[PDB]
């Protein structure tokens, strides 16, 4: 995985160049956003169960057929797997938000997830709407400033599935 | 960096970051401007650091630039100075990163095989790194030279 | 003979696991010949499905 | 697998490259390490087969042998087929795939069940190497007085 | 089912079924008619079992339908009774199969996490299942009542 | 604690502590006095915190102390309050430790089984520790309140 | 392992007590020595190879019988294993010095070490001499205040071996 | 494990000496016996199943109670374990004969074997009788010159077990 | 030795030695007199070989025996010659054993660690072993010279 | 073959062939002409070997060709002789290869299950191999006879 | 893997035939080259590090931007992987030279190597130039006949890359 700082380091390493004003400016931007990111990560970690409850409730009220017989979330095992996947997305989006890059999202989440759902039979569009529900719930929680920062990585996950 | 290490540690246990990890990252980001100023000072005076450090290195081990030495000649001495410049850049990267991961990943993993295939004496590298440490810590204040010394000592131990 | 390149998906039916295990569910690996019968039989008995079988060498 | 850090000249670079390219998993890397000449020289040659079974369980299940049935099975395998087949038996076990799967390095465990396995596993994982690393040039007790 | 478990166990040692598993399947299929009769008697007794179990549950635990309760409200009480209907269907499935494998696979794996996400009190689950056991056992003969109570006891133990 | 975490991480890799790990230890010991006064302040006011947190818990959740509630009666209510006192003590331990390790390993590992055996609702734990958070961060200044609230949030998440 | 802080936490937890004035005194005492310990650990880690060089040279000078044919330090393999053990002792002593407590020593080094050495044929008196030599070599570099503390853990290793 | 050459090397290496005429005489003796040892090993490998056959037949004719109900060799599992132990003994005896040294026996077979049999309940005297019976069977097949050589290692196993 | 290698390979497979391994042992033991003749010749010329090899090493590298060199002084030069004697003894052991296993596991495993701890430059060892190769192969006949040269090449490559 | 075994052994440890392995390969290539002569003289007389080996086999243990035996009749005796011709060809392959690897890969692995599925008695197979060994060693020189006998002994041991 | 002898055995085994005159001629041809192959293999093993150093120096002198920043061999990690690959090619060419067959190359080096290098970004042309540099150095060391034999497998490696 990669952070913003590591990304700048790698870019200036492949050039064999020392840091300049642009690199220092990017590093300052990350350092300035750091405390906001830490506050958002703490708020999300404290309320992960509540966020998952609200988002899954919204998803299964918008799409009730998922949990009635015949739906992909109809069994205790399959419902638990669904809310477990929602936990995955939330935790890894928090990791990415702290990191400042989406590299962890590619490497540790989206690496072969689409074909895994395809073979399992998981409805990708419904999962994307669940991620959207988590985005709305989390934005209502962390605050206006951190909402867009979180929604960047939530949208990255959604676009990775779709 | 520090953030990457904290995130990987949290991910190994499949948990969110604890208050201790968050406090570590908070202390790292709070100290960003200081290490950025240190790195800017090191990079703005890099030519002086490299020239002086090469001078102490060649004084301590004239056999390197002597006939039969690995650094004898203009081009070989230039390669020596360019390696010193490489490692100065890695030290600045480590400063901004908050740990020695950039140094470890660009200049340490496989360095022994590299310098063996190149016929470069490792103690020569260790003392060149020590010379860069002395010269670079000369430019900084005591507090900044304090943390810069740890990165240079890590590099010296890794080569050794 | 020689190596196989096997792609198989092993779902989970006995529990819901808390780690990620994306790599333990979908995986492509090289299985050389004298172990492939046993590995295929274990994958089948785990409930997983074998997606492709290819002969890399031989 | 080798109970301590291994120097670079004793490391197996080919499995390392296959693991870094993603061609093999960690389970296959562990199998490569177990089937190496280094493992045979350190953990099969210096011991009787009954001790070899206990070392196998220690290194690849993080455990002491559970019961006498495990000893009987692995002794039959070691008497008939050798070390490689015992290694593949330990590594293809259901216990291995349930604890470490395909990607986790095996680690020390102290299982609660069956009876006596926790205490045996404590004594096992605590035990360091007791045998000389070479059959050449033994050392002796004795002083030379100056 | 009994046949499924026996076949999986035989395939575990890569062998044909032993006289034990064959006689087990024989005894299972010999009793199929009374299993079907019991599953019927549970099936056409839909409303009596479900409503009586729900009434007794809410009588013993008024908090669930009291304000602030998990089942408070008409729709939430409908969801509660629907869960009870689910589990009664699962019990009839387990009866016909001869084991708890249908119950286990459809409603036991992950039920704890499911009801945690739904903030449903598991003791409420257990009390509702005990109510269903009492009502369903009341409608059957003693020999069949014991067997059906075994499946309901399995469900209660899985929830508790 | 922070030192224990850093040393264990350095030991699992069979290496000396990195400059970043020494930096986090330096920052931890540099901030020892402030967190130490924080623990002092929370310790002086044990009785008030426990009394007020119990009051808000029982007002928010009357069913816990109502007949049929787990904390019904004087002695069970006292057991409730002394569990809260246990957790306040663990929070002070974690504050001086610099990480949530004392809380994690004294009152988290196996908390679900312990409270399931005791018929204690985990949600009730959650609002109990949230009420204790409110009371305890009332007495502290803003930065101290945030630092303590991180530990209380971790505990609430662990019980959830 | 446990450090000084967790040792105080243990003492007060087994008694079910909140922290007292004596507990706060001990925690102040540990926090006061923290920067000293960090500086000493950095110095030791910087000069670990050097310290091991002087310690091994002194040990093999005082006891040339270890490296003569038929000694326990006689082969390249056994010489390497000896200096490796000295690395072990130095690193774990640095760990214990950072922790301010000797628990890590007992759990990770001394546990079964005497019988392990007896089975290996490793001389324990010579190992104690090597540890002591490493103590004098390290104490000079760390400084008097750090040397007094570091000698505590070196002497703990020596007494555990004896 | 050691062989005769390794034994001579070790004896002259623990005292830091080059090979003397005694060492060269020992090595010549080993090289002279090598052809006989290889012939014996080939013959034994050709007839291992036969040797185990009539060795076990002789042992169970002399001690019939071993395979009758109540005996340690009474069941198919325990009888197969008995013949498996005899296969062990024969194969390692052949290894030790080919090496010219008894290290492999002490080192792979006799190490903790008496403890193993006491834990299992195995009668050790009857195992020694089985090893002797293997000795008379083997001596017939290999020939007298190889018979004495194999008898050395069979005697070693019998003495170490008893 | 060859026999030990064959036996451990057979033992790792729980089998008796195959006809190929027995043929290998037969060929090894048929050549024992030649190996002992070569080893005896190398033993007789031990002092001459060490003297000329040390002289060749020192005349190329005067700094080693000059003030400030690793082997400076009579005692350190004696340690130099003693190490050369060690390695000549190991080569004789390898010749009688038919393999470099005695050389390997008496003086190759951990040799770089040992000489690094001793601050002995490995290139000096490689050049000294090459000098010993030249002097020793000069004394033997050509067919024996090639055999001795293989062992010296193995030693020189392993030190490099 | 011998070369393949040595290469595979060196490869498994990721190393070049040792002086001992090269000595083994040299001894193998030196014996190439005797192995070729042995294989050719067994090939040129394979009909006589098979014929009189089968005669000796059926004289030793007649129940094969008696009614109810596995080799009753002309067709089954023909299949017996064809199996013997197979194994003589594999013995020639092993002779040229210098090991038993061709025999192992073509006619030993799975021979147990094969002859179980064919109801062929393995002791009869061993007796047949012994008879064919005696016949083949009958018409070769003493050293060549021993060389052939080693491979036939391996085959008999593998069948037993 | 298979060598020349095993190749002939496989051919005549699939044909179901005993060895013929042409098979014995091929076996004579392979046996006649055994000593030359052994001498070449020993020379290469004794000089492998020198060959790798000289060939890598030649390759990086002709293409300096491979190891400068932005090149595929720019880091100590990348440079190490490059020289390790060169050692692999040399060692496997030596194995194939000893066997008299190019199979071991196919099933142990070349299988997937083009795809691996294309996925990683390893320049195939520069790898071929490094292999040819090893070919030149090895041919200088081993002599004319041994170089003629080794060039077959060096060319086989270079061609299997492309
Ligand atoms: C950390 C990265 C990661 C991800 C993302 C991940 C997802 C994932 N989900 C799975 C199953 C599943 N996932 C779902 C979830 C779906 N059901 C509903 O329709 C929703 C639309 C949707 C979720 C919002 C369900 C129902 C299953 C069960 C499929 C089955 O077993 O039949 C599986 C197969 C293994 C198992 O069953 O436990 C994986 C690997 N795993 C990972 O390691
Ligand atoms: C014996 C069988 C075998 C082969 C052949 C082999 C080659 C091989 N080289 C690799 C990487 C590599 N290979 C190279 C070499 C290239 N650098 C360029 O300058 C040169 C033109 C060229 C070499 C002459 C480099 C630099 C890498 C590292 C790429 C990376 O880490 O991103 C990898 C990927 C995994 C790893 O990094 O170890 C493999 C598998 N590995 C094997 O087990
Ligand atoms: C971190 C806790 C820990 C310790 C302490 C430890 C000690 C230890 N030292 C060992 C070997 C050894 N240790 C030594 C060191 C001795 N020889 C000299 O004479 C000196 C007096 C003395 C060192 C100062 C030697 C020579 C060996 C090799 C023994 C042999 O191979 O026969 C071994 C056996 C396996 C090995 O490492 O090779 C252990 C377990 N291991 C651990 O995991
Ligand atoms: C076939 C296996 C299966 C089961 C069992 C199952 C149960 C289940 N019950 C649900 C809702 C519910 N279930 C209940 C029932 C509880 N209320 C009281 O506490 C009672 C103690 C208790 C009933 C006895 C309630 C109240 C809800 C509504 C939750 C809400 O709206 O927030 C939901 C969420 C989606 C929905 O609204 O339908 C599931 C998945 N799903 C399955 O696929
Ligand atoms: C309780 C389990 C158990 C079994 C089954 C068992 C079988 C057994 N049969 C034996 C002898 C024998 N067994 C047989 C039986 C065979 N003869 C014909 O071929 C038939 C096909 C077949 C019988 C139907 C014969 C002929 C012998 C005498 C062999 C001899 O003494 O040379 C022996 C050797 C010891 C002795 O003779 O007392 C055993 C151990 N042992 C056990 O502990
Ligand atoms: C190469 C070194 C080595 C040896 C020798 C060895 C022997 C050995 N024999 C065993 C059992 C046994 N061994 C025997 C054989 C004995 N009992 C009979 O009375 C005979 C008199 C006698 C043989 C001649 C029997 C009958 C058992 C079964 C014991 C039981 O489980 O009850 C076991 C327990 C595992 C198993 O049952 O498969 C071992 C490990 N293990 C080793 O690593
Ligand atoms: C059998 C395996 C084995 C070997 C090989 C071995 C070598 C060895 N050489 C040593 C010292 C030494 N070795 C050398 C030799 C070097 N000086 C120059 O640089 C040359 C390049 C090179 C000689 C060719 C010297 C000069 C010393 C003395 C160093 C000192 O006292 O400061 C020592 C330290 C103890 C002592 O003084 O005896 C060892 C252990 N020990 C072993 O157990
Ligand atoms: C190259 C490796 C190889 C082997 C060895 C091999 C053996 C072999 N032997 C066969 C038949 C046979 N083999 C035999 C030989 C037996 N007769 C006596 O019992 C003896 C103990 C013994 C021979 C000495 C007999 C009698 C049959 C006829 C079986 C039948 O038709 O019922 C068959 C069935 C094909 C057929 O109908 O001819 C095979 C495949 N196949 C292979 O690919
Ligand atoms: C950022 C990570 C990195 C490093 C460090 C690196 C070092 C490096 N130094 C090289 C040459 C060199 N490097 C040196 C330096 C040595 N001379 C003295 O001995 C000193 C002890 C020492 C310098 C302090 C010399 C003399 C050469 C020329 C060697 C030759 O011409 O063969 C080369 C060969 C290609 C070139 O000339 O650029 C590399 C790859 N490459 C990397 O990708």
């Amino acid at each position: 995985m990669q952070d913003a700082i590591t990304s700048v380091i790698n870019t200036y390493d492949v050039q064999g160049k020392y840091f300049d004003t642009s690199a220092f400016d990017k590093l300052k931007a990350y350092y300035a956003t750091g405390e906001l990111r830490v506050r958002a990560a703490g708020t999300i970690s404290a309320n992960a169960a509540t966020i998952i409850k609200e988002a899954s409730a919204k998803l299964f009220s918008n799409q009730p057929d998922l949990v009635r017989p015949g739906g992909n979330a109809y069994t205790t095992r399959r419902y638990a797997a669904c809310v477990r996947d929602m936990d995955y997305f939330l935790r890894y989006a928090t990791y990415a938000m702290l990191a400042g890059d989406t590299s962890i999202l590619d490497e540790r989440v989206l690496n072969g997830l689409k074909e895994t759902y395809n073979s399992l039979g998981v409805p990708i569009s419904s999962t994307v709407q669940g991620i959207q529900a988590m985005k709305e719930v989390t934005g209502s929680l962390v605050g206006s400033g951190a909402a867009k920062e979180m929604g960047v990585y939530f949208d990255y996950l959604s676009s990775g599935l779709s | 960096s520090v953030v990457t290490k904290a995130i990987v540690s949290a991910d190994a246990e499949a948990r969110y970051l604890s208050p201790g990890e968050l406090d570590r990252i908070r202390g790292f980001v709070s100290s960003g401007e200081r290490r950025l100023r240190v790195a800017q000072t090191l990079t703005e005076s890099r030519e002086r650091i490299i020239k002086q450090a090469g001078d102490q290195l060649f004084q301590k081990r004239p056999d390197l630039v002597s006939p039969g030495g690995n650094a004898y000649g203009a081009e070989r001495t230039a390669s020596c100075l360019r390696d010193l410049d490489y490692y100065l850049r890695l030290v600045t990267f480590g400063i901004v990163a908050g740990d020695v991961t950039p140094i470890e990943e660009i200049g340490v993993i496989g360095v022994k095989e590299m310098y063996r295939n190149l016929e470069v004496p490792l103690p020569g590298m260790v003392e060149a790194v020590k010379a860069m440490k002395s010269v670079a810590t000369g430019l900084l204040s005591g507090d900044d030279s304090a943390e810069v010394g740890y990165y240079f000592d890590y590099l010296a131990g890794a080569l050794a | 003979t020689r190596l196989f390149k096997v792609t198989a998906l092993i779902p989970s039916y006995k529990k819901v696991r808390g780690g990620r295990e994306l790599q333990n569910t979908y995986f492509t690996k090289l299985v050389e010949y004298d172990r492939w019968f046993a590995e295929q039989q274990r994958i089948q008995k785990q409930g997983g499905k074998i997606l492709s079988v290819k002969m890399v060498a031989g | 697998v080798f109970e301590r850090d291994v120097p670079d000249y004793q490391r197996l670079s080919y499995p390392e490259s296959r693991l870094k390219n993603g061609e093999i998993s960690m389970r296959e890397f562990i199998r490569q390490l177990a089937e190496s000449d280094l493992y045979r020289k350190q953990f099969y040659e210096p011991y009787p087969n009954t001790k070899v079974i206990e070392l196998l369980t220690k290194h690849f299940l993080g455990r002491a042998p559970q019961d006498q049935a495990e000893i009987q099975r692995y002794n039959r395998i070691l008497a008939g087929k050798g070390l490689k087949v015992a290694i593949e038996e330990v590594l293809n076990s259901d216990e291995y795939t349930q604890l470490f799967g395909e990607d986790v390095v095996p680690f020390k465990r102290y299982p609660t069940l069956p009876t006596g396995t926790y205490l045996a596993s404590v004594a096992t994982n605590d035990e360091m190497i007791q045998q000389s690393g070479s059959s050449y040039s033994p050392s002796y007790a004795g002083y030379s007085y100056p």
